[PDB]
């Protein structure tokens, strides 16, 4: 089998991690492009290295893969806030201002000294 | 009442990527294309509903792959530009090379000559846009590009060469330069650009730049009054742009298809992709080279998948 | 030995009783009977939210008693807990381990991933039990936020909450936080609410 | 001597289920128009159903009509606001597109449409101009002229004949017209099942796959759902009635690739 | 000229009934052409055949000895194995129709033909083209007769109390003229 060495695969992912955009599907021009950005000893190897990176994008075009892109890491740090709903479940508003609350949980408002708008549902088994 | 570009036919001579296509004014028939496949191939076409009629010529004589060519008035001549950090003047009705301009140190992409055959630059990634004459005697050597000159050519003057000889480069650095060629020093920066700028082109009076890249934004500039009109989205990466000569339509060269612009009025005329068999949607070929004939109403059209294709300008209902 | 005002304000018991984080399991341990008020009678326990309030303060004092506001550290395995943890890491400036915490992270200064806290903040103590045990051999407290069948073992001043849905895990964490930064003082006025909505920790799967 | 019964819908649109159940000649008598998606009809494979769908392609009255991608993301943001757009095929969200599209060019507008559940209908631009209850449709001896009155009213310019019980809360949510592919009356009410957490009360619609879940989606109480029958009125749309271990998405994706294995052995069984 | 057989539904298999009767019932559907009716209440199913069905006599009783089979534990490989063959056929037996145990003597035996992890049945069933299914007092072996024959030789060695190590070496002896002819 051909399976490519480490250092191939190496180089590949840290110039796919961090020099994605001006890579494209031509092998021929990733060779100069590897050329000017990297210092490879060998022509053999920087031919090893530039047909993988354009091996690698054949298949990022079609979708994303596990290692490190930095235009969807900016997407995943507008995703931790971008989605805050204007009104939330915790609002009143969903219950029309009175919450669902069974009988216990009544006796446990009026025995720890609170007022609070419940409507008490009587439920069984 | 739309105008309708409608494929009547395919080129195949090619066994590589064809990177560029030149028409000749003398004769409307000729069509010179430069590819990938270490030669460059002359073409008179019949035109018919499915076929073209002659493999006219193979013009080998350089040791790496062929980027640019462009024809002159007449159409006699072909100058080539290629990866042998070398170009040629060919003759296009037998193939003898007149003269190889020999002074770059790294890999040309591409070549123009003015337009009275006189005056000839050389794009070249090795940040650095040489001049030739045509018996190939190197007169100056341009210097200011920080990256790579992916594109040069020549501005066509309005009031018959009135002392000012302008061309024009896109470089690889998200930065347009200008070159007056009378005192041989920059004349005007079109910075604005955020990607690699993979062509430019000029307006048929002159007056018009129209340099895209990855980034998807034709940038329109005016080159007469040195300003920056207004940007167009062409969404993907765009690889040749080309200036109607007869209307005011804006084609470009994108990775989907190829989008036709019209500048008056504001709006996309067509979006040109044809049909492929066998190929998934992440592997159909993309257009790298376009070109309009001499009358407006043909566009020729050079893929990666080793076809030309072809283009005309008829009126529907 | 604290003020009147930090008890049990009425908005937020309808905020802890909005996200039913009364509602608990059906088995009940021997240590954290306490916590449950009585059972509704299909096998469900009420819990007495007042302690978790007043526990949670507890919990707000221990956190704000370290002096080094990096040395405290949350731990999540949990799916609703990384996005919970790295919103608290977020706004308190503590170290969040998100995912497979590592083993040998506790001991073993070899690793990448050690860290040496002085006090841990843990999500369930079944699913995060190794960095429990982990943290019970260089000498750390943890506090956590335990439900009414979790293991209590190895756990010093746990908040009883619902860990099996995302409002009350995530409010529960909102509240944490915000009872840091009205105790040390990023928010003067105790009456103000804070600015922030807790759905903001809140989980959504797209 | 049979009697001219006039069709009371202009259009209406018709699923793979009521093209499979019930032929031409059925659905000649009640609707004017035949509105079908190109999907939908791609997905057909029976043989019956492929000679139905010629005689129908000869008949002519079938128009493929794919749904707008406004209207789809319309009916998208309406299913995300149910909830049935996890259980909702691609086919069944283009349906109701293109339903909602039909409903907006017959009627002018959106008027009769609601874009939130539980939303009040806009009754004021009405001036301008199985399980399933079908109660209330019966006993009407309409004549002609009430016939012709009746299909020129704006409540029956549009009909969806389905028989997805998500695409059916999905147009009672959207206020649509339903209509059996059998009988070809105006649906009242639906009756279906619902799973109910037994704490918190949270009401999910049936599983397409018919997996039970093991941990419910609000609650996380182990057993917590219980299948609940739920009634809709389309009238006022209201509907009456751990898993965060990486072995549970280790067992899950255990578990299909353990069914699709077994599918590849019974695709080689069947064709060796 | 229709035929109905009426066969009884075990309650301890009546849920995997209901999770693979969808991949039960097409194959017999389709290739070998019969009609099955239901009685979920009364454990029943119908069996039938028509005149508007293919003339095939002896795949009624085929399709009995499948849901027969299914009856006693058995997936639906074997059932794919019994649609494509003739020879395979089923059987039961007894634990103390060999030897009269019981209680604990019961379960070593049940221990000894399951084995650690079910490494013996796994031998008994790769070694000799048979498959395996326990019942609490019931051993069922598919197939044919010489390769049921020398299940049987293995299986009485081995509810007799004989080692298990002497039921592999016989079972490898028996395996190695089972292929050499």
């Amino acid at each position: 089998g051909r399976v490519r060495t480490k250092t191939v695969k190496r180089a590949s992912k840290a110039l796919i991690e961090r020099y994605y955009p001006k890579l494209t599907l031509d092998f021929q021009t990733n060779k100069r492009l590897c050329d000017e950005i990297a210092t490879i000893q060998s022509k053999r190897l920087r031919n090893k290295i530039a047909g993988y990176t354009t091996h690698l994008m054949k298949r990022i075009q079609k979708g994303p893969v596990r290692g490190i892109s930095f235009k969807l890491q900016e997407e995943e740090r507008e995703r931790k806030d971008q989605y805050v709903p204007e009104v939330s479940a915790l609002d009143l508003s969903r219950s029309n201002g009175v919450l669902n609350v069974d009988n216990q949980t009544s006796d446990l408002v009026k025995s720890l000294g609170l007022k609070l708008p419940l409507s008490v549902i009587n439920v069984s088994a | 009442s739309n105008e309708v570009l409608v494929l009547r036919g395919t080129l195949e001579g090619h066994n590589g990527w064809v990177t560029s296509l030149a028409t000749s004014a003398g004769q409307p028939n000729l069509l010179l294309s430069a590819s990938r496949d270490k030669t460059l191939i002359s073409w008179k076409l019949t035109g018919d509903d499915q076929k073209f009629g002659v493999p006219v010529r193979s013009f080998k004589g350089h040791s790496h792959i062929v980027q640019d060519c462009t024809l002159t008035a007449d159409g006699a001549y072909a100058l080539s530009a290629s990866w042998d950090k070398t170009l040629r003047l060919w003759d296009v009705a037998t193939g003898e090379t007149y003269q190889r301009f020999v002074g770059h140190k790294s890999d040309v992409m591409s070549v123009d000559i003015d337009k009275k055959a006189s005056m000839i630059i050389s794009g070249s990634r090795d940040k650095t846009i040489k001049v030739w004459t045509i018996k190939g005697q190197c007169l100056a050597t341009l210097l200011g590009h920080n990256d790579w000159v992916s594109q040069v050519r020549v501005v066509p003057n309005e009031k018959a060469d009135d002392d000012s000889v302008t061309i024009i480069s896109a470089g690889n650095d998200k930065m347009v330069k200008a070159w007056n060629l009378n005192q041989f020093q920059i004349e005007a920066d079109f910075i604005g650009h955020n990607s690699n700028i993979n062509t430019l082109t000029a307006s048929p009076d002159g007056t018009l730049i129209a340099s895209a890249g990855k980034d998807g934004e034709i940038m329109l500039w005016n080159l007469a009054a040195k300003k920056a009109m207004y940007t167009l989205s062409a969404q993907d990466e765009v690889f040749s742009l080309a200036f109607s000569p007869n209307r005011y339509w804006l084609a470009a060269a994108t990775a989907t298809g190829i989008k036709v612009f019209s500048l008056d009025p504001q709006y996309l005329v067509d979006d040109l992709r044809p049909e492929f068999a066998g190929y998934s949607k992440a592997a159909e070929p993309h257009a790298v080279s376009l070109a309009w004939s001499a009358d407006g109403q043909t566009l020729f059209a050079g893929y990666t998948d080793n076809v030309i294709r072809v283009w005309q300008v008829m009126t529907a209902n | 030995s604290l003020p009147a005002t930090f008890d049990l304000t009425p908005e937020d018991a309808q905020l802890l009783l909005a996200a039913n984080t009364h509602l608990g399991a059906r088995n009940v341990q021997v240590h954290q009977e306490p916590y449950v008020f009585n059972a509704r009678p299909d096998g469900v326990h009420v819990i007495n939210v007042g302690k978790t309030w007043e526990k949670l303060v507890l919990a707000a004092r221990i956190i704000a008693a370290i002096p080094n506001p990096e040395d405290v550290v949350a731990i999540s395995s949990r799916t609703f807990g990384q996005r919970a943890v790295l919103k608290f890491a977020a706004h308190t400036g503590a170290t969040p381990i998100a995912g497979r915490f590592t083993p040998g992270s506790f001991t073993n200064y070899i690793t990448r991933s050690f860290k040496e806290p002085r006090l841990v903040i843990v999500t369930d103590p079944r699913s995060d039990a190794q960095a429990i045990k982990e943290a019970s051999y260089v000498n750390i407290p943890v506090i956590a936020l335990t439900d009414l069948d979790s293991p209590s073992e190895f756990v010093d001043v746990a908040i009883p909450c619902n860990n099996r849905g995302k409002h009350s895990i995530g409010l529960i964490w909102y509240l944490l936080a915000r009872e840091v930064l009205r105790l040390r003082g990023a928010l003067v006025d105790r009456t103000q609410p804070w600015s922030i909505m807790p759905d903001l920790y809140f989980y959504r799967f797209p | 001597m049979t009697e001219n019964q006039t069709a009371h819908v202009r259009a209406l649109i018709l699923d793979a289920t009521p093209l499979i159940t019930q032929s031409y000649t059925h659905y000649q008598n009640y609707a004017q128009s035949f509105y079908t998606t190109p999907t939908v009809f791609q997905e057909i494979k029976d043989a019956q159903a492929r000679k139905n769908l010629e005689i129908w392609q000869s008949l002519g009255t079938l128009k493929l009509v794919h749904p707008s991608e406004n209207s789809i993301a319309k009916v998208s943001t309406f299913a995300k606001l149910t909830g049935d757009y996890s259980v909702l095929s691609a086919n069944d969200l283009h349906i109701l597109a293109l339903t909602y599209e039909l409903e907006i060019k017959l009627n002018n507008g959106d008027w009769r449409l609601r874009k939130k559940p539980g939303d009040a209908l806009d009754a004021s631009k009405a001036d301008v101009g199985s399980g399933e209850d079908t109660t209330g449709s019966l006993g009407v001896e309409a004549s002609e002229e009430d016939r012709h009155v009746a299909l020129n009213r704006p409540e029956n310019q549009v009909a969806l004949a389905t028989g997805d019980f998500a695409v059916q809360n999905v147009a009672l949510q959207m206020n649509l017209n339903l209509m059996n592919f059998m009988s070809g009356l105006k649906i009242k009410r639906i009756r279906n099942y619902m799973l109910r957490c037994h704490a918190c009360f949270k009401i999910f619609p049936l599983p397409k796959d018919g997996k039970p879940k093991h941990f419910c989606a609000s609650c996380g109480g182990q057993g917590t759902l219980l299948r609940c029958a739920v009634s809709v009125d389309s009238r006022t749309g209201n509907v009456t009635p751990r898993e965060d271990q990486k072995e549970y998405e280790k067992v899950i994706k255990q578990e299909e690739w353990t069914r699709r294995h077994n599918e590849k052995i019974l695709n080689n069984w069947i064709g060796g | 000229k229709f035929e109905s057989r009426k066969i009884m539904v075990p309650p301890h298999r009546m849920t995997p009934l209901r999770n693979s009767w969808t991949k039960i019932y097409p194959p017999l559907v389709e290739h070998l052409k019969l009609q099955v009716r239901m009685n979920l209440k009364t454990k029943s199913v119908e069996l039938r055949t028509n005149p508007k069905f293919t003339t095939d006599p002896g795949a009624l009783q085929k399709g009995a000895d499948f849901i027969k089979a299914f009856t006693l534990g058995f997936d639906l490989d074997d059932s794919i194995a019994l649609l494509r063959l003739d020879d395979l056929y089923i059987e039961t037996f007894e634990v103390k129709d060999v030897k009269t145990l019981t209680g604990d003597h019961l379960s070593r035996a049940i221990g000894r033909i399951a084995g650690k992890d079910g490494k013996t049945k796994f031998a008994i069933e790769n070694a000799t083209r048979t498959r395996i299914v326990l019942a609490d007092s019931k051993i069922h072996i598919l197939g044919g007769f010489t390769h049921i024959r020398m299940a049987r030789e293995s299986v009485v060695s081995l509810i007799l109390g004989s080692p298990p190590g002497k039921v592999y070496g016989n079972l490898r002896t028996v395996a190695s003229r089972l292929k050499e002819r």
